[PDB]
RNA sequence: UGACGGAGCCAGCGAGUCUAACCUUGGCCGAGAGGUCUUGGUAAAAACUCCGUCGUAACGAGGAAUUCCUAGUAAGCGCAAGUCAUCAGCUUGCGUUGAUUACGUCCCUGCCCUUCACAC
């Protein structure tokens, strides 16, 4: 038969290690997209 | 009409309610529902006005 | 948390992958681990039905 | 003020609906000064238009963030109240306090009788720039709507796989520091919108040494959000789960505050559609 | 919805199925009700009837009858009169069986009245706080009789039968245009 | 899980038969398309 | 700081020609389809105020530990709606009755910040 919708995604191991790997490969560039100060 | 048999553009005929159910009413079909739906838009909408 | 954090680095040079209870009188499961192992088996056994969706032989292996 | 909020949102749908009149006029001018650099000739209906000419010379001297949020951009810290629904259960009232050490600038208020109207109300006079508003079923959190003050927008978001802090055992205290922000494939128009909304909770200008870093990443549409405190090591970058956890999907976007059930809709799921499984918009 | 299962643990393998009503309104089967069993919860585009039929679309697969009969006419005796697997027809003939019917897939003419829906209700909270160019003239019926109203001779007889007929020809004027 | 594969393998199998179809629609409309501009200027010429 | 009965009385949300059972006993009509009747079982504003009566196997208000909470807040009461995600083993709204204790301190526990006059 046919579904309507995809299931909502289960949470891993491998789900958090591939998130994992991306917030460490930002911090270790060293970019963060943050709101920034307004100049004056 | 080209290259079209008089088969090909035959009736299909339209069902009915079955007998176990026959105390609800009318079975609505597509055009009948269109109706319902238009006529609550219709209204909706002069009540957001 | 951090400042466990760094005490542990300097000594040698992520604790939601546990779900813990109360002791009423601890770690009880590993939701991380357990569903990884119960989403792949299931996954095997699926590859397993699509080859033998459309097939009738086999190698007969009695050895 | 009442009748300085209502004037102001006239003007302000007015402005927008001149603007889009004006997308026209604004490539006609900008083919105009492509052709004079290039020396290109003009296409034939500019080239007839003497009045367009006549005001290209005053319009010659023309030249981001959005615009309900391009008057604060970066100036003004957000103010954030996070309240819950109506007689709420225990763990989403905990929940609700996790939400507000997320934001640094947050206050947790408590909902007993509030009328919306009342709450929203309340919440413009004493100048707060945000509301949360938490549902929960059975103790488990479900929704989360954040609505922008004074005029919107309104965006819902329903949760999953929620993992509260309180469920670990000896976690600690947070960090309240004003955390670094990742925001990780965003791609489509209404995806940078969410980003402009979600970034906007947070205080402008964290340290560059700041330690914690709060991720939004976008996978299929359902937004993981984590929170990580790091230790930069001599040889790469060690991370720890503050928590806590959860799964964000986008369901609704109103032009207006969450009170104003009609309120124009920017964009909603469709889930009835044929095509509904194929595209993701975020 | 009711009677598309017989047990929650069947509707467990099609929550999230597709489904469509006799109308054209789409769905989709949410969760399995506790109780009564087979029960379950669906979301419609748009409310449906009661005296929809809500069906869900299934695939069964079909598999094909390994019958083989060599025609041997040469073997028999008379080459000509070979007889193998009767027809359906002929095999009901035979054993003296109806050709199976339903008298529910049996097509009959149906015959719409014409829909009509009511007036337009406005909340008297809205109305109550509506601007004075555009505020609803709603005239409330008399109960009390007017002394006008018990003053007032209406002709009767001859101007009787003059005056419905007025009231007939108007009203087949207005048909016809 | 189910549910996972069959719309994945839905969305791939609709996505191969566009670039298929549009393959073969396009190939078609340059080669050929190209020999009857070049016939017609023929006639033209003629 | 009860039960039973009676009496008085107070809300706000909500308006799609749309709103809603099951299983049986039999009669009659009908070529059939079915139609009608008959029949048993199963399921399915409150607080408040006044008056009258009685009368004081498991479990009798929940240990250690742990969590939350500052005014129309905690807590008690019912009434509606189910609004493309979530929800009926329930979710969300609406009104009704409405307190005690703090509104100070950095002593402990954490987090954070710092090292153009006059006067200092
Ligand atoms: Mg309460
Ligand atoms: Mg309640
Ligand atoms: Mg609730």
């Amino acid at each position: 038969f046919d579904r309507t919708a995809k299931p909502v995604p289960v949470i891993t191991s491998e789900v958090t290690e591939s998130l994992e790997d991306m917030i460490r490969r930002r911090i270790q560039d060293s970019n963060f997209d943050d709101l920034q100060r307004r100049t004056l | 009409a080209k290259l079209v048999h008089d088969v090909q553009k035959k009736q299909h005929r339209e069902r009915s309610q079955l007998t176990s159910r026959s105390r609800y009413g009318f079975l609505e079909k597509h055009k009948d529902y269109v109706k319902r739906a238009q006529d609550f838009h219709r209204k909706q909408s002069t009540l957001k006005v | 948390q951090l400042k466990n954090l760094k005490a542990a680095l300097k000594a040698r040079g992520n604790p939601f992958e546990i779900k813990a209870a109360r002791n009423k009188r601890i770690a009880v499961g590993k939701p991380g681990i357990s569903k990884q192992i119960g989403e792949e088996q299931r996954k095997r056994a699926f590859e397993a039905r699509k080859m033998m969706k459309n097939k009738r032989g086999g190698v007969i292996d009695k050895r | 003020m009442l009748r300085r909020q209502a004037r102001e949102r006239r003007e302000y749908l007015y402005r927008k609906a001149q603007e889009l009149q004006d997308s026209q006029l604004q490539q006609k001018r900008q083919i105009i000064k492509q052709a004079l650099a290039q020396g290109k000739p003009l296409p034939k209906e500019l080239a007839e238009d003497e009045s367009l000419q006549k005001d290209f010379r005053y319009d010659q001297s023309l030249k981001q963030v959005d615009d309900e949020y391009a008057a604060t951009s970066g100036i003004m810290d957000p103010r954030i109240i996070v309240t819950t629904s109506r007689d709420p259960s225990t763990r989403l009232s905990q929940f609700a306090k996790e939400i507000k050490l997320l934001f640094p600038n947050a206050v947790r208020l408590n909902r007993g009788n509030y009328v919306m109207p009342n709450l929203v109300d309340a919440c413009k006079k004493s100048g707060t720039t945000d509301l949360v508003v938490l549902h929960e079923h059975r103790g488990v959190p479900t929704s989360l709507t954040i609505s922008h003050f004074p005029h919107g927008p309104t965006a819902q978001f329903s949760l999953h796989n929620v993992v509260m802090r309180h469920d670990i055992i000896n976690a600690g205290n947070q960090s309240e520091v004003n955390p670094h922000l990742i925001f990780d494939n965003f791609t489509t128009a209404l995806g940078k919108r969410v980003v402009c909304i979600l970034k906007h909770l947070f205080n402008a200008g964290p340290k560059k040494d700041s330690e914690r870093v709060i991720t939004f990443a976008n996978r299929g549409d359902f937004i993981s959000v984590r929170q990580h405190v790091y230790v930069r090591t001599r040889e790469g970058v060690e991370i720890a789960e503050v928590g806590p956890r959860f799964e964000m999907r986008l369901f609704e976007l109103r032009l207006g505050t969450l009170e104003n059930k009609d309120a124009d809709v920017e964009w909603q799921l469709r889930r009835f559609i044929r095509t509904a499984n194929k595209k993701d918009y975020l | 919805i009711k009677d598309m299962f017989s047990s929650a643990m069947e509707v467990a393998r099609f929550e999230g199925a597709q489904i469509k009503t006799v109308s054209g309104i789409r769905g989709e089967i949410k969760r399995a009700l506790s109780k009564p069993e087979g029960h379950y919860r669906a979301a419609f585009e748009d409310k449906i009837l009661m005296s929809d039929i809500v069906i869900l679309r299934s695939w069964y697969p079909v598999r094909v009858k390994k019958f083989y009969n060599p025609v041997t006419s040469l073997l028999l005796k008379e080459k000509t009169e070979w007889k193998g697997l009767r027809l359906t027809g002929q095999i009901r003939a035979a054993m003296n069986l109806e050709t199976p019917s339903n008298p529910d897939s049996a097509y009959h003419k149906i015959e719409r009245v014409e829909r009509h829906f009511n007036g337009l209700k406005v909340p008297k909270a809205v109305q109550k706080e509506l601007p004075f160019k555009s505020q609803i003239h709603q005239m409330k019926p008399q109960k009390k009789k007017t002394y006008m109203a018990k003053r007032a001779v209406v002709l009767g007889g001859d101007e009787k039968k003059a005056r419905s007929f007025i009231q007939k020809v108007l009203t087949i004027s207005k048909a016809k245009d | 899980f189910e549910a996972r594969q069959r719309i994945e393998e839905k969305n791939k199998e609709s996505s191969d038969y566009h670039a298929k179809m549009a393959h073969i629609v396009n190939t078609i409309n340059t080669e050929e398309g190209a020999e009857k501009n070049k016939y017609e200027r023929e006639r033209k010429l003629r």
